[PDB]
């Protein structure tokens, strides 16, 4: 009946598992290039 | 000065003969793609004699279609099946003359009425089932209501007379719609007839097929079995309806004005 | 965590199909590199044509022979 | 298996993909320190 | 020469004038009595564009020109050099295009099907008699129609644009050139459809209908039928045709201002 | 009269179908397939369901940034006034850069936006050309539909992109507007001599003519033999019946010559490529060959010469 | 850092070889008529810079050509 | 190795079809000519028009003969 | 085994591929050597 | 693939690869005409 | 009927982490508002 | 693959070698014709 998407209790904790560790490894070098850039051009 | 000129040669001009070399290449191209149905011509010669002669361009090589299913090759052009047995007497001594039908005109298969020979076996869904079907051995079938289900009206024959009733309906799975409707006429046989010939009108209940008249639906073809229908068979039901447009009426052949 | 978070990684490949993704690359990284190229054209920092290290299409205009012979018309 | 590929087929994959990977990006650097030396942007 | 099916549908019959005395074939053509017709009206008319290029200045192809009448000779007769021989060779036209049509419907009754394709060709008939004979009477002169001529014709299309300042916003033009695009894409998408499905990739069986709906489901979430996009085309360039018709009729009868002016019934409604 | 086919008088339902089945690896179909009743008078009814992979997810989030950028332009320029927006919308448009930028990156307000929503555009219709040759392609089909799509996305980046950077301008191309693209087309005639003596231009007026011709043609005579089972084509291709012979009969007394059942969807593709194909070539040599269109007729002897019996005195020469 | 490409050669296991070939030769060509026009427009063109001489000046200014064009 | 690495090399045609690659191969060639041939004759390079070793058109224009008839109109 | 190439026959392609690739480089490199000596942009 | 041999493809390499050379020397030399009447760079 | 398939048990669930996660998004909204009022007030 | 047999190919390509050449001889002629009328380089 419901939609589901064949992935039981232990993939998904799986994919979760790197899912959030990708995502801040992603946010933290966005930090990064912000830091350089406003030390090289501030905007504000 | 308005319109001096430095130089006759150009870009343009010469991308202008490009573009007339490249056309008059693609028709060369298409031209021989034309005649992979249909070819060797025959041409009639002084006394009679007809011989085959291929037009300008030439005949492509033959390619070949696989047909799904084990359904066989084709190869095109190739061979063909043989006419049937049409009789047929020239009006009047000239390789271009016109053709009269010698029997009954109906019963003929000449004229709009001729068919083609097409294998004996069915048209085949993506799944290997028969393609057109009556609606009880598609359970799955059903008429849309807003409108009129004609199983149960009369099929009024072009003179006014009837027909018989509708009994079937006819569909097809691959593109849900519909093709035939089944009747049963005067003498108690189980017709066809093509679902582009028919006007139907709900309130009168009525189904009017201008091609042929009343008593001719005794003479319709005939299936062999009931649960389908082969390529055969459409030809030749859909060709007997089609002789009517000039055979129904010993009138109907005969300059209008 | 934080030093061993990323070991599934390699199970990447048991979702994602790896030949779609090598042509996917392949296509965005060309397309990137025209892009970036042109974009670099279009400013100050353009290197074809800012006569660097000599304009040569000024320096065929002032050919002595092409000199001699617009001279002579 | 949404791919067919196994654990150990996909290991094998993602060890030269991330070879392959880190050559590009070394090549990339390569390029950039010639261009900051010719003709500094920033 | 005959194809080789073709002799059991050679029969007499199915005609309108004449009978049984046009009633053959000459080569691979079919004549009838509109037959004849047709090729008398074409080669008069030919050979009166070329005498008329001949009492020209010049009998280079791209530069011959018949010109109508003045607008002062109103709805009259024009004198040969002046204009009479455009009434005779328009004269000439309209006969050879009718005779084209009537013809194409004695065929049709012979081989027992439908009257669609000269009932289509219909509707270009109209749009030129639009040009030459309903919008000249309303208007008030035959010197209001364009003339023969390759690249002659053209200059009367320009300067007739340019009589309303800016044609682009007739409303009409705008509704004509979205059925004549639409219909150039339809007819790209329904070609290379059939040609894929009969055509697949190497080493592989000629597909199927569902194939077909298939496709387009994917790509669009829609798909119109194999008999439908026959019926869409039909009325595309049905449309594209009546169109043109009726953007000819609204300029210069029905609207004398420029183009751009009408529109502003649209910003001028009290309701915004 | 006789019924004429053009729409249907009994319609019949049954359960939806999901499609022919993808190669393994593939993701789902999205969506609930439903029907229309109006859309069954005249074709197919099922509306869904719809296949959204990698190539047509990127295409639809440019095309949707484009879009959302070319439509709060055109709301800037009356003030974000939705009244005004819609009372005057035909006039309104996303203008190019001022030609004198050339082909540098100009500010936001000055032809920025213009420059964003181009590319934005292009991007889209690169990531749908990919999409629509992957779906003919897995199917197991001839990929004859992603030829003439490349030649349509050629057309619209000749005038656009690669005719304004090879004349030096990003000012020389169209504006996002319905009146202001009008605006466009007369003044780019106008400004090289007139169009009409452009022999591209009137080839490509030529197959568009054609076109017409054709599809009109080929619709009727698929309707007059439907009555023959005409209109399933791929059985009278792979199994020639009554309705192909009728056809190709009819064409052949009354012009001479004739097609096949096979043959004529190849005359359909070509007459539809070749409009683009001189509509590329007419566009690319305007301004950069060629100045004045009119005084190259006249110089390669094709344009008429009407008598004059008058002179007029040219004021710059006085 | 040696032995990390061992296993290349198992590409062509997953990648049609006659396939990426003809891709590569054609994009080649491609790349090679695009940069040869893009250096053409640029103040590096080599067929229109009159280096070492300019012809159709050349030409103009023969004894034989301009002893005719005195003549009229 | 440098010399042997060509080896096999031949086996080239065991998957790719000769004749459609010689029919492509001498279709390109003689497409690439006609380009070649109408780039050059665009350019200062141009052997047609240049007039050397002699313009013709201007040698008509200035024949004793025709110079002549020009006088006596 | 999805392009139906062994190991073997794919060790072998791709022998003659790293070849071809390396003297296709090689023919670049030269021309661009004689550019420079010509024709210098930098 | 294509139904060659292995001595059928030796046979077609041995003689498209003398083609080829006679073709580029024939190219080689018309580059020199061209240059002793009409040098370009 | 029209009907999701979740039981009750289900729908509580969903229901508790949407709200939370909803919760968690206005505040950093909020927090967002107040630095650009403190940078450049617009009001 | 051509239905030609070896013998068939090489009669065929006798006479095709003869007419080429031919072919090429009448071109050169026309060639040295024309420059000696009008000399274009
Ligand atoms: C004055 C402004 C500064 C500037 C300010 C910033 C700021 C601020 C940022 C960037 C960021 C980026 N800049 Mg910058 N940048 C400047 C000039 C440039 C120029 C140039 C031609 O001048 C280039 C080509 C770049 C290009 C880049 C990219 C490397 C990066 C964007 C990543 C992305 O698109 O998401 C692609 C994302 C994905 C596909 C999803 C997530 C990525 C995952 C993990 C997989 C992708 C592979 C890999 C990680 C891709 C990124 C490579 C690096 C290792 C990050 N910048 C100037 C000098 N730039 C962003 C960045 O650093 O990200 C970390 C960023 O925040
Ligand atoms: C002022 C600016 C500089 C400049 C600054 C840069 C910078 C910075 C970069 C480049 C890069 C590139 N430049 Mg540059 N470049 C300049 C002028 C040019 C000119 C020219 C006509 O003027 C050309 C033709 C190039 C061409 C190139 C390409 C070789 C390269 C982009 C490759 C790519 O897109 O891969 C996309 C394709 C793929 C990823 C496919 C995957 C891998 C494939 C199978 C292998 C391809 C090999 C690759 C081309 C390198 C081969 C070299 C060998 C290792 C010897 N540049 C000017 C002088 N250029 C980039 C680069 O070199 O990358 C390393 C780069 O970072
Ligand atoms: C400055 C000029 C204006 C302009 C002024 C006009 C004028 C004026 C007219 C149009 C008309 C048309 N314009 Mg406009 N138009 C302009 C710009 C455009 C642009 C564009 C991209 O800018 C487009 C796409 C169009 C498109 C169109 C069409 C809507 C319409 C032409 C089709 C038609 O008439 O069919 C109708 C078909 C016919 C008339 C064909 C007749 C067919 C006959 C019966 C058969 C002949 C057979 C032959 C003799 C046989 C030869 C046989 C051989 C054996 C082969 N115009 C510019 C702005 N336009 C025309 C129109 O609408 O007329 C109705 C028209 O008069
Ligand atoms: C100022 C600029 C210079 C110039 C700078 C460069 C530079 C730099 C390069 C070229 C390259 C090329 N130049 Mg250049 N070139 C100039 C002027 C010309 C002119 C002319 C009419 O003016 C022409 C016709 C050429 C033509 C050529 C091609 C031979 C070559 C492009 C190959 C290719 O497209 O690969 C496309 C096709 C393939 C890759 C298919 C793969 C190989 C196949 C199997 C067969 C190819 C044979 C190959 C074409 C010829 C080499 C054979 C040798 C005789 C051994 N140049 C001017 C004078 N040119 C490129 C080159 O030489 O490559 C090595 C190159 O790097
Ligand atoms: C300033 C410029 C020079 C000039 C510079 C060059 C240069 C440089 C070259 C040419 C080449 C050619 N030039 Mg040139 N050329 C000039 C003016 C002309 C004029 C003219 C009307 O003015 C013409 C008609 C030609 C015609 C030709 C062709 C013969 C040849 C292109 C061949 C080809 O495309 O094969 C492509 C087709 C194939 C490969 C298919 C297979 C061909 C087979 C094998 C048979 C063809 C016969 C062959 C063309 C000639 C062999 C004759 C001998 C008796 C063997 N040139 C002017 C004077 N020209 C090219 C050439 O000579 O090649 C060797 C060449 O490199
Ligand atoms: C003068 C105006 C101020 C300004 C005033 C504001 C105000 C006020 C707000 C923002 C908000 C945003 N601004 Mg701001 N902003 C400015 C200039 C910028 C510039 C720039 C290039 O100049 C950029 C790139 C941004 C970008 C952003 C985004 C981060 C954010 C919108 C998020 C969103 O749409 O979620 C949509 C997506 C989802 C709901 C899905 C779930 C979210 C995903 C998982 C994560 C997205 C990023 C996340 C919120 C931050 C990372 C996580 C946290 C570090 C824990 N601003 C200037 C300086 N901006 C909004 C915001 O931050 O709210 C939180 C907001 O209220
Ligand atoms: C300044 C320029 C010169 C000029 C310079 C050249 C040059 C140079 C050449 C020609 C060539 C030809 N010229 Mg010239 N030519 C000039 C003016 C003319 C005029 C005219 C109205 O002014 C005409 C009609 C011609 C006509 C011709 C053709 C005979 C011939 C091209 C044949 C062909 O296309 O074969 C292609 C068709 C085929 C291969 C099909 C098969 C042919 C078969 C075998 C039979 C055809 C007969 C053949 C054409 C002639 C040979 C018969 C002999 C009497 C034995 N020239 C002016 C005066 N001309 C070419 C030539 O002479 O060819 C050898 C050639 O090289
Ligand atoms: C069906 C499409 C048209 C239907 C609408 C008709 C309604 C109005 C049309 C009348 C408007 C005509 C133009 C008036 C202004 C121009 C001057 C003019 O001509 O209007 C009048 C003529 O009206 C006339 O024909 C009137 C003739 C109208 C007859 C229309 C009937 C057509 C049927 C013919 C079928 C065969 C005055 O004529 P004169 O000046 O004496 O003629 C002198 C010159 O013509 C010849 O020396
Ligand atoms: C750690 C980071 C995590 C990233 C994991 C995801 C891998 C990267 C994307 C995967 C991929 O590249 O896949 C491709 C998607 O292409 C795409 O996005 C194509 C779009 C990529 C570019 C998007 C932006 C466009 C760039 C500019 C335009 C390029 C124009 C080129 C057009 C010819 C192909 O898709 P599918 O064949 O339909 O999918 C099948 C299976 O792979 C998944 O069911
Ligand atoms: C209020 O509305 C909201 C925001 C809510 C959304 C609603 C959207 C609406 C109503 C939109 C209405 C849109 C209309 C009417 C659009 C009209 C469009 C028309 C008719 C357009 C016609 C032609 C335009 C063309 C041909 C543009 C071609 C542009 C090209 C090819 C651009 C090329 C630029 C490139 C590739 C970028 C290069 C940039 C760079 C960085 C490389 O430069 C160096
Ligand atoms: C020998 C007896 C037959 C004579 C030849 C027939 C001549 C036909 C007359 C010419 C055309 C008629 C003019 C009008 C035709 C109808 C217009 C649509
Ligand atoms: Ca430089
Ligand atoms: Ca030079
Ligand atoms: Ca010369
Ligand atoms: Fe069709
Ligand atoms: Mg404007």
């Amino acid at each position: 009946e419901k939609s589901t998407t064949g992935l039981t209790e232990a993939e998904s904790k799986e994919f979760h598992g790197i899912f959030m560790a990708s995502m801040t490894l992603w946010f933290g070098l966005v930090v990064l290039a912000h830091i350089l850039s406003w030390l090289y051009r501030p905007w504000l | 000065e308005f319109g001096y000129i430095t130089q006759y040669f150009d870009l343009a001009q010469v991308t202008l003969w490009a573009f007339w070399l490249s056309l008059l290449s693609v028709i060369f191209f298409n031209r021989r793609e034309d005649k992979r149905e249909g070819y060797p011509q025959e041409a009639v010669q002084i006394f009679g004699k007809t011989i085959l002669t291929e037009g300008f361009p030439f005949m492509p090589a033959p390619k070949t279609f696989k047909l799904p299913h084990n359904g066989g090759d084709v190869v095109k052009p190739g061979p063909e099946r043989p006419q049937y047995d049409f009789k047929l007497e020239q009006v009047d001594r000239f390789a271009g003359a016109a053709y009269r039908p010698v029997g009954n005109p109906m019963l003929a298969g000449v004229g709009p009425g001729a068919y083609a020979v097409r294998a004996n076996k069915p048209d085949l869904t993506n799944a290997g089932d028969p393609r057109i079907v009556p609606m009880r051995v598609a359970k799955h079938f059903a008429v849309v209501d807003k409108d009129p289900d004609p199983r149960g009206m009369t099929v009024i024959g072009a003179d006014g007379q009837v027909g018989g009733k509708v009994t079937e309906i006819w569909v097809d799975r691959a593109e849900p719609q519909v093709r035939y409707l089944e009747l049963e006429a005067g003498n108690k046989k189980k017709v066809l007839v093509p679902i582009a010939l028919c006007v139907i009108k709900g309130q009168k209940r009525e189904v009017k097929v201008r091609s042929i008249n009343g008593i001719h639906f005794n003479d319709v073809p005939t299936l062999s079995n009931y649960d389908q229908i082969t390529l055969a068979e459409e030809d030749k039901v859909s060709a007997y309806y089609g002789a009517g447009t000039l055979y129904a009426t010993p009138n109907r052949a005969e300059s209008v004005l | 965590m934080n030093a061993k978070s990323f070991d599934g990684m390699h199970k990447l490949w048991m979702i994602m199909n790896p030949v779609s993704t090598l042509w996917a690359i392949f296509i965005f990284q060309i397309f990137l590199g025209l892009l970036i190229h042109m974009v670099v054209l279009s400013s100050d920092l353009n290197w074809h044509d800012d006569q660097i290290p000599v304009g040569y299409q000024l320096q065929g205009e002032t050919l002595p022979v092409n000199l001699e012979m617009k001279a002579a018309q | 298996p949404s791919t067919g590929l196994t654990e150990s087929e996909a290991k094998e994959f993602h060890g030269l993909f991330m070879a392959s990977m880190t050559l590009w990006f070394g090549l990339v650097v390569l390029a950039h320190i010639l261009s900051w030396m010719y003709r500094p942007w920033l | 020469a005959l194809l080789n099916f073709e002799k059991k549908y050679r029969v007499r019959g199915g005609t309108l004038v004449g009978g049984d005395l046009f009633d053959f074939w000459v080569g691979p053509f079919y004549v009838g009595f509109f037959g004849v017709s047709a090729v008398f009206f074409a080669t008069l008319g030919t050979m009166l564009i070329l005498f008329g290029a001949a009492i020209g200045p010049t009998l280079n192809i791209w530069q011959i020109s018949i010109a109508p009448p003045d607008l002062s000779v109103g709805l009259g007769f024009a004198p040969i050099r002046e204009g009479g021989l455009w009434q005779v060779i328009t004269i000439c036209a309209v006969g050879a295009f009718v005779s084209w049509a009537l013809r194409q419907v004695e065929i049709a009754r012979k081989l027992g099907m439908g009257l669609h394709v000269p009932f289509a060709f219909s509707f270009a008939i109209l749009a030129y008699l639009t040009l030459v004979f309903f919008r000249p009477v309303l208007l008030g002169a035959w010197g209001h129609a364009f003339p023969y001529g390759l690249f002659s014709h053209l200059d009367w299309v320009s300067n007739v644009g340019y009589q309303t300042l800016h044609f682009h916003y007739n409303p009409a033009h705008m509704l004509a050139i979205s059925f004549f695009f639409i219909n150039t894409l339809a007819l790209a998408m329904h070609g290379s459809l059939i040609l894929s499905v009969v055509n697949p990739q190497k080493g592989e069986e000629v597909k199927t209908a569902e194939h077909e709906n298939t496709v387009f489901r994917d790509i669009v979430g829609y798909s119109i039928g194999a008999l439908a996009i026959h019926r869409l085309g039909l009325f595309l360039a049905i449309n594209a045709a009546f169109w043109s018709a009726v953007c000819m009729i609204l300029t210069g009868p029905f609207w004398t201002r420029g183009w751009p002016e009408w529109w502003m019934w649209w910003p001028n409604l009290p309701i915004w | 009269p006789e019924y004429q086919n053009i729409f249907n008088k009994v319609q019949v339902r049954e359960p939806a179908y999901p499609g022919v089945e993808l190669p393994k690896g593939s993701l789902p179909r999205v969506g609930k397939p439903i029907f229309s009743y109006w859309l069954g008078k005249i074709g197919d009814a099922q509306i869904g369901p719809l296949y959204l992979g990698g190539w047509g997810i990127a295409s639809l989030i440019s095309g949707f940034i484009a879009l959302e950028v070319i439509g709060l332009n055109m709301l800037a320029s009356v003030g974000w006034d939705p009244r005004l927006f819609l009372k005057e919308f035909f006039w309104l448009g996303l203008e190019p850069p001022p030609p004198a930028y050339g082909l540098s990156i100009p500010p936001l307000a000055e032809g920025g936006w213009w420059l964003i929503a181009g590319l934005f555009l292009t991007m889209s219709l690169l990531l749908w050309w990919v999409r629509v040759y992957k779906r003919a392609k897995d199917l197991g089909m001839g990929t004859h539909l992603s030829w003439a799509f490349a030649v349509a996305i050629l057309f619209f980046l000749t005038l656009g992109f690669i005719r304004p950077v090879l004349m030096g301008s990003w000012g020389e191309a169209p504006p996002f507007g319905i009146f202001p693209h009008l605006d466009w087309t007369a003044a780019i005639s106008i400004r090289y001599g007139n169009f009409y003596y452009n022999p591209f231009h009137g080839l490509s007026i030529a197959f568009m003519y054609g076109s017409a011709v054709l599809f009109a043609m080929h619709g009727g005579t698929i309707l007059a033999v439907s009555r023959y089972g005409g209109d399933r084509e791929i059985d009278q291709i792979t199994d020639r019946g009554t309705a192909a012979e009728r056809a190709m009969l009819f064409w052949r007394w009354c012009m001479g010559f004739n097609a096949s059942m096979e043959s004529i969807h190849r005359w359909a593709w070509w007459f539809a490529v070749f409009c683009i194909i001189n509509s590329i070539l007419g566009i690319i040599l305007t301004g950069t060959v060629v100045d004045n269109w009119y005084l190259w007729a006249v110089k390669h002897g094709v344009a008429p010469s009407y008598p004059s019996e008058l002179t007029i005195d040219n004021p710059y020469l006085t």
